[PDB]
């Protein structure tokens, strides 16, 4: 039978469609869960990235600062966590469900602050004072279809695996149907909560309406980047399920972010290496060479970044930047290579702030050829005339031949108009382009420059500046020829 | 322990033939149950309300409380024992609406009997003829709408639904919940007051032995949490943040605890408090953001920053900003909470996505807190 298109690359996992209200025939058919060998979790890819090491690495005095300032390597986050800590183990003690609301800029230590209360929840159900639960964890901008957690939670709980409809009303008959003897509490976290955002809403709904239920024995720990979510994006019934109670995570003080650098810098700073001048390598304890980070470099590091956002990413990132500036510095002077008093001062901090500060769209600019930089000078000429922020290329084209011809007398458009309208050379007739001015036009596009409407007539298309006025004028009168005019 | 239990009674998920502020609502169900039952006349109810006022709960407590599987009795005011199976369905929950048919037949029908496949009402409506009084209980019926489509399909449903709960000669009573002559009945689920709201948190406590609450911060909570749309589950939250807070910072606890709740869980941030924590830099830009904003009010961050260079060269305060470190300061006060950038699609003739500036401050103690400041005003 001939078919009107085919699809030959169809991958269909291997998952069932029966949910779990049919499993058993009878609500007292259903045995005690938490003995089952396949519910509640009752890696084989670790050993594929091994290979044999037949080197050995240099490991400099700058080495362990880097690899300690790491993100995956709890100080200030000491009220959040009782907030959080209390009402999950009221939650666990008790067989409540409980959803726990916590929102926050990126890098304030929601992840980490939720991940360090289930594991003290953990140690403390291992210690056999509260009921031994399941955690899981569910990441919405880990999944692939917003419907997937359904898919995952479920294979948390039961270990089978199904398709996604049938994992939700396997879950609602979870939650609602199964006494709480049978059942074992189960703590989820739910990341990127935002993420897990659709039309229908029926997920936000389906999470928090769970917790609603008398037998479901369901902690929801929901992660937030902002408070407003369930007024903003979520309804009413969303909204009164989840809660009044929000916990805020705010961005770091400097006092903070000076205390988690200081205690990711405890054992190193103030401390002697013994360091081999043939090699390079040193080992904690040949000379004998001190290391410091000065405490005013990370100060200033920490008010820089905790006025900007308050983020330990960002203030963990600027000193291992610092360090790597000086570390390369080092190896520049010492010649080491990749097989008394070492410093990370503060002119390496103020380095590692101002590099992501310095707007090198000017310098880019600056950079260009006469072509790119004739264009440029014409579109602003005309934004200076007529007014406008969109620029025809027609106009542009004419300006700039009126430019070349106003002002011939220039010696540098003596020499340059020859190669403008005929590439230098006799048997090339007189063009109406200049040289390269589609090259440029679309060089200065590619750069994100400008912008160009979608036409195919040519001369009535539109341009714009992307950037700022202002910066392209100071680029342009740097140029010496064209400030000149 | 007294407080660990209290918690738990003050849970969203906790449970409790009269809810102690649904008298009413509660002789009402069982009169449209009487008529429906005992009349043997298939009928429809449609109970509605904002979120909160107890309509789940009420049904909840009526099915456990007063009632092929899941069948039960039901006893009349006379007496007679009619057979009954009674269902209770949570509409999102299902994956599609066409389904739940096959769900009611899925909620009916023993599992050792044979399995028809239910397509339609149709079939159904033939499955219930040789019967024993069916009761279904939808709730989120107003989930059986269908986002898509027009109004013809969207009723496409429920209107099968209601023609299958009054068609003669069947026993299929249709109760449904949905938040806000073949028409259905209906029931509005009313807010809570206050005095409804303390009776039932009362009614709650009364199988606590000692009461770990001052009345009078109980009136205080239920009277701050009975507004336009007051709800139980805010009240509840509201409590329980009351014994969090109270062991957190460690008798009878006070009203002081109510408020302090109310005053952690709103960040009630001012302007005020907000321009105070800035220099004189991140004001100045301030001040030309909300100038180029109003003269321009479709700006992006380059067209701000340009507004800003054309400002400081007409004043000549201070010295003026790289297009990047202005950029730095529009985040610092995005950190502070003054100005959100946004990124969006232009809407001329050349539209692409750009950073575009937004302010949720108000106006009148922003110009009082930059009045104040004598080399601001060129600005203002
Ligand atoms: N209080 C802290 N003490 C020590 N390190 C911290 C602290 N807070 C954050 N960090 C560091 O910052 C990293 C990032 O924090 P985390 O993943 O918790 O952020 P987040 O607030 O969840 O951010 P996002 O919204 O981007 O997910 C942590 O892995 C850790 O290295
Ligand atoms: N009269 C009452 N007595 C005791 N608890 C009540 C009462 N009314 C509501 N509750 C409790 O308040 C919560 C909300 O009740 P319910 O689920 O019935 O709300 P609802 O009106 O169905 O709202 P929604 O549209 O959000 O579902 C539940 O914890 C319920 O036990
Ligand atoms: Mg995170
Ligand atoms: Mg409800």
């Amino acid at each position: 039978v001939i078919r009107k298109f085919t699809k030959k690359n169809v991958a269909r996992a291997k998952k069932k469609y029966t949910p779990f209200s049919k499993r058993f025939k009878s609500i007292a058919a259903i045995p005690d869960l938490t003995s089952l060998p396949e519910f509640y979790g009752n890696s084989r890819f670790e050993n594929k990235l091994k290979t044999t090491q037949k080197h050995q690495i240099v490991e400099t005095i700058f080495s362990k600062v880097k690899k300690q300032l790491n993100s995956s390597y709890l100080p200030a986050r000491e009220n959040e966590f009782a907030s959080i800590y209390l009402s999950a183990y009221s939650a666990i003690e008790s067989d409540s469900a409980t959803t726990i609301y916590v929102a926050g800029t990126p890098g304030v230590g929601k992840t980490l602050t939720v991940r360090e209360v289930v594991k003290e929840l953990l140690s403390s159900s291992a210690q056999r004072e509260i009921p031994d639960f399941l955690y899981v964890e569910i990441n919405g901008l880990k999944m692939v279809k917003p419907t997937d957690c359904y898919e995952t939670l479920w294979n948390k709980v039961s270990g089978e695996r199904l398709t996604w409809a049938a994992s939700m009303e396997s879950l609602e008959f979870y939650f609602k149907r199964v006494p709480k003897n049978k059942k074992k509490t189960i703590v989820v976290l739910l990341d990127e909560l935002d993420a897990m955002v659709t039309k229908s809403q029926d997920i936000m709904y389906n999470f928090f309406n769970w917790t609603t239920y008398e037998n479901a024995k369901l902690i929801v720990i929901a992660v937030a980047n902002t408070m407003d979510l369930p007024e903003r994006q979520l309804g009413n019934k969303i909204t009164s399920r989840i809660g009044f109670t929000r916990i805020m995570f705010t961005g770091y003080t400097h006092e903070e972010l000076k205390n988690i650098i200081d205690l990711r810098l405890k054992g190193l700073n103030d401390s002697f290496f013994y360091v081999d001048t043939k090699t390079g390598n040193a080992i904690l304890i040949v000379r004998k060479v001190r290391l410091r980070m000065s405490a005013d470099a990370i100060e200033i590091a920490s008010r820089k970044v905790a006025s900007v956002s308050g983020d330990a990413r960002r203030a963990l990132k600027v000193c291992k930047r610092a360090a790597e500036i000086a570390e390369k510095h080092y190896m520049a002077k010492h010649g080491y290579g990749y097989d008394g008093v070492q410093t990370v001062h503060i002119t390496h901090v103020m380095k590692a702030l101002n590099e992501t500060l310095n707007s090198h769209v000017i310098t880019f600019m600056t950079r260009l050829s006469f072509t790119a930089k004739l264009f440029i000078y014409a579109l602003l000429n005309l934004m200076k005339k007529n007014g406008s922020q969109e620029q025809e290329l027609g106009d542009i084209v004419d300006e700039i031949k009126l430019l070349i011809e106003v002002n011939g007398s220039n010696k540098f458009v003596m020499e340059i108009a020859k190669t403008l309208f005929q590439q230098g050379s006799d048997n090339i007739s007189e063009q109406l382009r200049i040289i390269s001015w589609d090259f440029v036009l679309n060089q200065l596009l590619d750069a994100g420059i400008l912008f160009k409407q979608t036409m195919k007539n040519d001369r009535i298309c539109c341009v714009k500046l992307n950037i700022s006025v202002e910066e392209a004028k100071r680029a342009m009168n740097e140029d010496e020829t064209l400030r000149n005019l | 322990s007294i407080f660990l239990r209290t918690k738990a009674l003050l849970q969203k998920s906790s449970e409790l033939g009269a809810l102690p502020a649904r008298t009413a609502e509660y002789e009402q169900v069982m009169n449209f149950l009487a008529k429906a039952i005992s009349e043997h006349r298939s009928d429809s109810l449609y109970i509605t309300g904002p979120p909160g006022t107890g309509k789940t709960a009420q049904l909840d407590m009526i099915i456990r409380q007063k009632f092929l599987q899941n069948l039960s009795w039901f006893e009349l005011p006379d007496g007679r024992l009619e057979s009954v199976a009674v269902t209770s369905i949570n509409c999102i929950s299902l994956g599609e609406p066409s389904s739940i048919f096959q769900k009611i037949f899925d909620s009916f029908q023993d599992l050792n009997g044979p399995t028809l496949q239910i397509k339609n009402m149709q079939h159904l409506q033939k499955f219930l003829e040789p019967y024993t009084t069916f009761v279904v209980v939808l709730d989120e019926m107003d989930r059986l709408l269908h986002a898509n489509t027009s109004e013809t399909q969207s009723v496409r449903t429920i209107l099968e639904l209601f023609l299958l709960a009054k068609l003669p000669t069947v026993s299929f009573v249709l109760i449904g919940m949905a938040n806000s002559g073949l028409l259905p009945q209906t029931i509005v689920f009313q807010p809570y007051t206050a005095e409804q709201m303390y009776e039932i948190v009362i009614q709650k406590m009364s199988s606590l032995p000692t009461i770990i609450f001052q009345p009078m911060a109980i009136k205080f909570a239920a009277k701050k949490c009975a507004g336009n749309t007051g709800d139980l589950r805010k009240l509840f939250d509201v409590l329980r943040g009351s014994i969090e807070i109270y062991e957190l910072e460690k008798g009878k606890i006070g009203l002081n605890y109510i408020a302090k709740v109310f005053s952690k869980f709103v960040n009630n941030n001012s302007t005020r408090t907000r321009i105070a924590k800035l220099n004189i830099q991140q004001k100045l830009i301030l001040c030309t953001i909300i100038q180029s904003l109003k003269l321009n009010s479709d700006a992006t961050i380059d067209e701000s920053f340009d507004h800003y260079i054309k400002a400081i060269t007409k004043t000549d305060t201070l010295a003026p900003l790289q297009r990047n470190e202005f950029l730095e300061i529009c985040t610092i006060l995005e950190t502070c909470g003054l100005v959100s950038i946004k990124k969006t699609k232009c809407k001329g003739k050349t539209k692409r996505f750009v950073d575009k500036i937004d302010v949720d401050l108000d106006m009148r103690e922003f110009y009082d807190e930059m009045t104040k400041i004598s080399i601001l005003k060129p600005f203002l």
